[PDB]
């Protein structure tokens, strides 16, 4: 419902949203730019975003 | 992959980058005075400013960003002025032109951001139209007439290879591509001469390879004999070794598909530098190309009153017959509409057979350079049929 | 990615984290200003 | 008046005979006014021999083909444009070439009189075929940069070729931009020179400035009134 | 009206001429235009920025002040000259005497030429030494070449005055003081601030520098823990103000040409609350400069490039060398050869031409011309649209071109020239079209559009930047910007535009702290413009609230200060 | 097969690209380093002579480069 | 065969000269460096700073004149005035009106010497009086005015731009000559009365070969 009330028409969208007490996932990239969360695209996705990264031991050694 | 800042834009977006090396180094006492030192310009910043912007990546954006490529990362480096210097191969993914516009500059500052700048939007890696696939950082109008200029193959040039029938063997064997360079530097070789070189550094085409050596037996070392102009010589140094000699007189759609090869088959760090060295190239030849215009270079079409007349002579003919009462009033003006285009493609017919095809006029509309052949007839010629206030 | 292809851009294939979708409505919005 | 702070003459060699020099940082506009005269001064101001003028046995006329051997005449002139001969002797001078028998001929098998030298004596010159025969004489004279055929005349048998004379091979410039203090726009002249065996890269450069310093020295001349002065040559 | 060769002009371009007609901007000395039409003269009168003869007389004097006529019949009129006067968009108005001492004056006949005008004429810009040709790229895509000539000898020069100003008024905790006496300020900083903390007439102010000193009563809760002590241990008074003064705002400087003020203690007109207020009028003369925006009567405009040294510059036969560049492939395309003939006509009005009459008057000089026959060198001449110059008799003229002082015919008869590249020493391949141009400066300069933000003021109801130049703004990432970086996935580079370089008021210090530190940017927060959305729908009655994954609503809203 | 690059574009971007599966996975790759010297500069490395004053985003993209460090995804 | 250099004259300031022979397709590139030099680099004399006592800064008038500072300023840039002392020296110049103020009503200090007094300054009438000091400095090429923070100046000066070059206008052309072929070089050199033509050749001369010494 934020991204349909930030796209257009927010006065009908906002009123059935409070009706029907309508909830939003925050999944949708353009509900995480106005929330501040990395999108959930290229560099957001989660494979990406937590990747760990420690050098080996062949290179730590020397 | 560069782009230039204005001195003060880059001291002002470092600012704490340039406060924390003034406090390394002992410049400044505190970071207060940092501060203070950096807001007066004090001439310590400057050194320690080129240092801070050391492979700093920085995002460039032109409005209004129609598609990605309207937000690009380049490497910047300090230039004079209070101006951005824009490189043009990026000005086709832009809409950037220098009547006037700007653009904005944003640094990012997380090590992320600047990985991205790096890798996801860096000018050099896209080079390729996200749309389409074709290339769009690639020569544009000048640099292609350059390369139109210098690639192409004037019959009866100076130095041109005449095979002698007399006791004078034939006159137009160079050695080597620096022998012809030689050569051309006294009055005694066109770079766009028909000529004979042996070419050592230069993959020929795959049917002579084919012939004078294994399908794939061409090594560096390996001359052979070519017959092409000096210019196209030093148009096909710029691509990469293995690239095949082409031997065309460059128009912009044989750059493309040359570009494409390239982009198809080759790393896109190796498309962009040639790129690069085609820019560089193209700036060169198209000031050496001889373009100009002016009054005498824009013939007009000698049998223009003839074509008038006769045209004139079919639309009195219309308008008598709609005196006459037998034409449509609409049908008097389709009539009319067609008798007068017919007439505006027979002025710009007779223009294009009358410009000899080394006028400039002509030379930057068929080499692709810029423009249409609509505006060379509208210019000389005729403007012909304007739209009305309704349409 | 399979069943979109090559990324026009990268001229690879596309990669796991595409937004395909934006590119699409940009590759489609860019060249309006031509319809006459 | 003023001063020039630190101009500097750094070389990078890529080959044994092929180097890049680089002249910084030079103040604002004088990379062009350096680079060009210095670029000609190089192609055209050393002092060189090379071939002038061959005579081929068997064939004085046609100039069509040679008998007993691969190569035809055009690619025995290039393949002897490329020969690098040093002399001594500043009149014309004549060498010749002979060989005999299927094999193959190159420049040590040349006998060069006293007075002459070849530096590259392992290079090709042709293919001897069985039976095949190949006497040859050569022109070499003093010159400099590159003179086009000289012509041929009434002695029927030799014929002119294109004389390399110039020591030098190749040689490009261009001008970067280099920050002095507070200024990012003074020129640095960089300059990329392929040169013959005959001499290094590093001596042409020198002769090249040697004969320059001379010509501008003709303009010095007229009076002695002060000039950009340097600290380090 | 005053497009030369407007018919030669497609509608397009020819409306852009004279929409850049109308943004010319004065220049320090102004010349005519060497072809122009007939309307420059009477345009320059009826605007009313020349002065002008009301009677016929006879000068009495004459000075950079004003002018004395006496007329015929015993009367004396005098004309007060505008002196450096700063217009409604900073232009300089700055009229000059055309009149020397004893002349006689008709009614009507121009006294003093005013901003942009020359002996009565408009003159919008200056006559260019113009080659048309590609040069090196660096007139690539409408870009522009000049001759450092035009910054040495000031062609291009312009003034600029911008008007500073500042008022003493009153506030919740007192009321402003504008003194010279400045908390903790170098004795060297004030060095050019008179007694009452204003800077001094002739000073010259860099960006950054003090122009009227002001503090504003400060409360005692705002006082730094510092600041307390500090008043505590030395018993400092209670003054605590802060330092509000007016300061050179980024990117400007200049020589202080003026100081206003006014006093509510004297009998001066204020608003409620407001003690004093003064005025700094600085100047700046601005050299042409690499942005600046240039463009001919044509529609043909371009930001300069590149400014070559004289040096380089292409050069004529006689080391003339050509004042700018423009290129080629900017002409055809756009349908304004007006500028074309334009240069042609102009180079003929440079050199003075002679037509040959022995033997009769050519075919092609036989319609009009009657005393264009002949014209000495720098002539001026006016082609009126739809009327004037005809092609055949601008051929014509450019036959019969005057020489140089050698003798020599420069541009041949088609309107070309050889010329020498001025870097390498070689000539130009082929004939370019050289010729006279006017140019005009255009009133968008690079001096007032760069600017940069690293912090700067925040809205206090979005929280995020200051919109704006005059305000140190910052630059706005629209919504098609985060379109673009959505397409390249730059999650990270996106989040951070957009949260810790605009709302995160926690974030944005943070960033800040860890920059000078060297430490790496810390992750960010949470827009401010996020809670104050929440805070709309709710006065709304909507109820909206935040969930955790299994959780109710959460919540939004000294160790660091005592170490 | 290509000049010795300037800066940036040094390393190249295929040879880095072919030590991972895509564009962003090396981004975040050489982010993670990149903090990490940092944080030893104040945590393991750098893995490779430093430059002058090298970034340490690039010290770590030519980590990346050598195959001085591994990752999972 | 050695290369000689002729030199002619065709007015005193003006000279031309002849360099031959010169190997073919060069004597262009000597022509054009020998230009730059010249163009850029000729050490002459100019002025710096000057001071009106009745003004503090350009934008303004003065009594009695009919130019105002600017036009005035604008005027001096005409002025061709050489100085032997290598260091910053003064002149000084008064009068009153009525009366045309030129460039001879200046009094050099010993060791500047103005080429051309007939150069007009300024218009004076009865009520108009004129007191200048102009500092006059030894420079090369062209120097725009010292900032008056970035030296030790009071509020006074009123810094100018600075045209140090004497030479006028440059050019030259080359007589090609095709089997033994060589180049003559016609360079034409035209400066102000400062320094001779021949002095400026000579000056641009020693500078290149100063700078071409880099070979070693
Ligand atoms: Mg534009």
């Amino acid at each position: 419902w934020l991204s349909a009330a930030s796209f257009q028409e927010t006065t009908r969208v906002l009123t059935d949203a409070a009706i029907n007490c309508r909830s939003d996932k925050l999944n949708g990239l353009k509900e995480n730019v106005i929330i501040g969360k990395l999108i959930p695209a290229g560099t957001g996705i989660n494979r990406y975003r937590n990747i760990a990264v420690q050098p080996t031991e062949e290179a730590r050694a020397a | 992959h560069q782009c230039g800042l204005p001195k003060l834009m880059a001291l002002e977006l470092f600012k704490p980058f340039v406060m924390k090396r003034l406090v390394d180094l002992n410049h400044a006492q505190n970071i207060k005075s940092a501060k203070r030192m950096v807001e007066r310009q004090r001439p310590q910043v400057w050194d320690v400013l080129e240092e801070v912007i050391a492979e700093h990546p920085v995002l460039l954006n032109r409005a209004p960003t129609l598609h990605r490529l309207g937000i690009q990362a380049f490497e910047p480096m300090l230039v004079e002025g209070k101006a951005i210097q824009l490189h043009p191969l990026v000005c086709e993914a832009f809409n950037a032109d220098f009547d006037g516009d700007q653009m904005a500059v944003h640094l990012p500052l997380s090590a992320e951001a600047q990985a991205e700048a790096r890798i996801l939007m860096l000018s050099s890696n896209n080079i390729l139209s996200p749309a389409s696939g074709r290339p769009l950082a690639m020569p544009r109008l000048d640099m292609v007439t350059g390369l139109y200029y210098l690639t192409t193959e004037v019959p009866g040039d100076t130095g041109e290879y005449q095979p002698a029938s007399g006791d004078h063997p034939e006159t137009g064997v160079y050695s080597s591509p620096a022998e012809a360079i030689m050569a051309a530097d006294r009055g005694v070789l066109s770079v766009r001469a028909k000529i004979k070189v042996r070419l050592t550094q230069l993959r020929p085409p795959v049917e002579i390879e084919a012939e004078l050596f294994g399908h794939s037996g061409w090594q560096p070392g390996d001359a052979w004999m070519a017959e092409t102009t000096l210019g196209r010589v030093m148009f096909n140094e710029l691509l990469p070794l293995g690239y095949p000699f082409v031997n065309k007189q460059m128009h912009k759609k044989v750059q493309a598909a040359i570009i494409n090869d390239l982009a198809e088959r080759y790393p896109m760090i190796v498309v962009a530098q040639t790129v690069d060295k085609l820019k560089d190239a193209g700036f060169y030849w198209a000031t050496r190309s001889g373009v100009t215009v002016s009054m005498a270079d824009v013939l007009v079409p000698p049998r223009k009153k003839e074509i008038l007349d006769h045209y004139e002579e079919r639309a009195d003919k219309v308008e008598k017959q709609f005196q006459r009462g037998a034409l449509n009033h609409d049908e008097r003006n389709e009539a009319l509409v067609e008798i007068w285009k017919e007439a505006t493609d027979e002025v710009g017919q007779a223009l294009r057979e009358h410009y000899p095809d080394d006028n400039p006029i002509i030379t930057i509309v068929d080499s692709g350079a810029t423009g249409n052949f609509t505006q060379t007839r509208t210019l000389a010629g005729m403007k012909g049929l304007v739209t009305n206030p309704k349409g | 990615a399979t069943c979109y292809g090559r990324s026009m851009a990268t001229g690879k294939l596309v990669d796991i984290g595409e937004a395909v979708g934006i590119v699409a409505a940009q590759s489609i919005g860019e060249p309006g200003t031509q319809l006459t | 008046m003023l001063i020039s702070q630190r101009p500097t003459l750094s070389e990078d060699v890529l080959t044994d005979n092929r180097s890049q020099f680089v002249i910084e940082p030079l103040e604002p506009g004088f990379g062009y006014t350096l680079g060009n005269s210095l670029r000609r001064t190089l192609l055209s101001s050393i002092p060189g021999a090379a071939v002038t003028s061959i005579r081929i046995d068997g064939v004085l006329h046609e100039f069509t083909t040679v008998p007993g051997v691969k190569e035809d005449v055009t690619e025995i002139i290039l393949n002897l444009k490329s020969l690098v001969v040093s002399s001594e002797e500043d009149e014309p001078v004549t060498m010749y070439l002979r060989k005999q028998g299927p094999g193959e001929v190159t420049a040590g098998d040349i006998v060069p009189p006293a007075g002459v030298t070849v530096h590259n004596p392992g290079m090709h010159i042709a293919t001897l075929n069985d039976k095949g025969k190949l006497e040859v004489e050569l022109v070499v004279e003093r010159g400099r940069g590159y003179v086009p055929a000289v012509q041929s005349g009434a002695e029927i048998g030799r014929i002119p070729v294109d004389s390399i004379y110039s020591p030098v091979l190749k040689v490009t410039y261009k001008v970067d931009a280099t920050r002095v203090e507070q200024r990012t726009d003074f020129d640095k002249l960089i300059l990329d020179v392929e040169t013959k065996n005959s001499i290094s890269p590093r001596d042409a450069l020198a002769s090249a400035g040697k004969t320059l310093v001379e010509l501008f020295g003709l303009a010095r001349e007229l009076n002695v009134e002060a000039e950009g002065i340097e600290i380090g040559p | 009206a005053m497009i030369p060769f407007l018919e030669h002009d497609d509608a397009n371009r020819a409306l852009m001429g004279a929409n850049m007609q109308r943004q010319a901007v004065p220049l320090v000395r102004s010349e005519a235009p060497l072809v122009g039409t007939g309307m420059e003269l009477r345009a320059a009168i009826d605007a009313g920025d020349v002065v002008v003869a009301e009677e016929s007389g006879v000068i009495e004097e004459v000075s950079a002040d004003y002018i004395t006529v006496m007329h015929d019949n015993g009367t004396r009129r005098t004309y007060r000259m505008r002196k450096f006067a700063r217009s409604n968009h900073g232009t300089c108005a700055n009229q000059c005497p055309i009149v020397d001492a004893g002349d006689r004056v008709e009614a009507g006949q121009v006294i003093a030429d005013g901003p942009c005008t020359d002996d009565g004429e408009m003159a919008l810009g200056k006559n260019l030494l113009v080659a048309i040709m590609p040069w090196e790229g660096h007139n690539y895509e409408d870009a522009i070449i000049l001759s450092n000539r035009l910054v040495e000898e000031d062609v291009l020069t312009s003034i600029h005055i911008e008007e500073h100003e500042i008022d003493a008024r009153d506030t919740k905790l007192g009321a402003e003081e504008i003194t010279r006496d400045i908390p903790n300020i170098s004795d060297e900083v004030l060095a050019d601030l008179d007694e009452r903390g204003i800077v001094r007439i002739g000073a010259e102010v860099r960006d950054g520098d003090i122009l009227v000193g002001k503090v504003t009563p400060k409360g005692e809760t705002e006082l730094t823990p510092e600041e307390r002590l500090l008043r505590a241990i030395f018993g400092e008074k209670a003054r605590e103000v802060r330092d509000t003064s007016l300061k050179v705002p980024h990117g400007e400087s200049g020589k202080v040409i003026g100081i206003r003020v006014f006093s509510r203690e004297d009998e001066d007109e204020l608003p409620a609350g407001v003690n004093e207020l003064v005025r700094v009028y600085v100047a700046q003369k601005r050299k042409i400069s690499d942005g600046d925006k240039l463009a001919g009567r044509h529609g043909n405009k371009g930001v300069i490039g590149k400014i070559l040294p004289v040096e380089d510059m292409p050069f004529l036969a006689d080391g003339t060398p050509v004042d700018i560049i423009l290129n080629t492939h900017g002409v055809p395309r756009r349908m304004n050869i007006g500028q074309i003939l334009e240069t042609h006509l102009g180079w003929c009005a440079h050199s003075g031409w002679k037509v040959d009459a022995a033997k009769g008057v050519p075919d092609w000089a036989a319609r009009l011309p009657d005393e264009l026959l002949e014209a000495q060198p720098n002539a001026i001449v006016s082609t009126p649209v739809f009327d004037g110059a005809q092609e055949a008799e601008l051929q014509g003229l450019l036959s019969c071109t005057l020489p140089n002082r050698d003798g020599d015919v420069l541009v041949d008869a088609d309107g070309k020239a050889m010329l020498f590249d001025g870097r390498s020493g070689e000539p130009f391949p082929y004939p370019v079209t050289v010729g006279y141009m006017y140019i005009m400066k255009l009133h968008h300069l690079v001096d007032d559009k760069i600017h940069a933000r690293s912090t700067g003021p925040y809205s206090m109801i979005t929280q995020q930047p200051l919109g704006g130049k005059a305000q140190f703004g910052g630059q706005r990432f629209g919504e098609m910007e985060c379109w673009a970086m959505q397409a390249y996935g730059a999650a990270y580079t996106l989040q951070e535009l957009l949260t810790i370089k605009s709302d995160d008021t926690v974030g944005r210090v943070k960033v800040y702290e860890a920059i000078v530190k060297g430490e790496n940017i810390p992750e960010p927060g949470i827009p401010e413009s996020f809670k104050v959305l929440l805070k709309e729908l709710q006065s709304l009655c909507l109820n909206v609230e935040v969930l955790s994954s299994d959780g109710a609503a959460i919540e939004l809203r000294l160790e660091r200060a005592a170490a | 097969g290509y000049d010795t690059p300037l800066g940036i574009t040094n390393p190249p971007i295929d040879e880095l690209l072919d030590r991972v599966s895509s564009k962003y996975a090396l981004v975040i790759y050489a982010a993670k380093r990149a903090r990490q010297i940092n944080d030893y500069y104040n945590y393991v490395g750098p893995l490779v002579e430093p430059g002058l004053q090298e970034k340490p985003l690039s010290i770590a993209l030519r980590e990346i480069h050598a195959d001085l460090l591994e990752h999972t995804e």
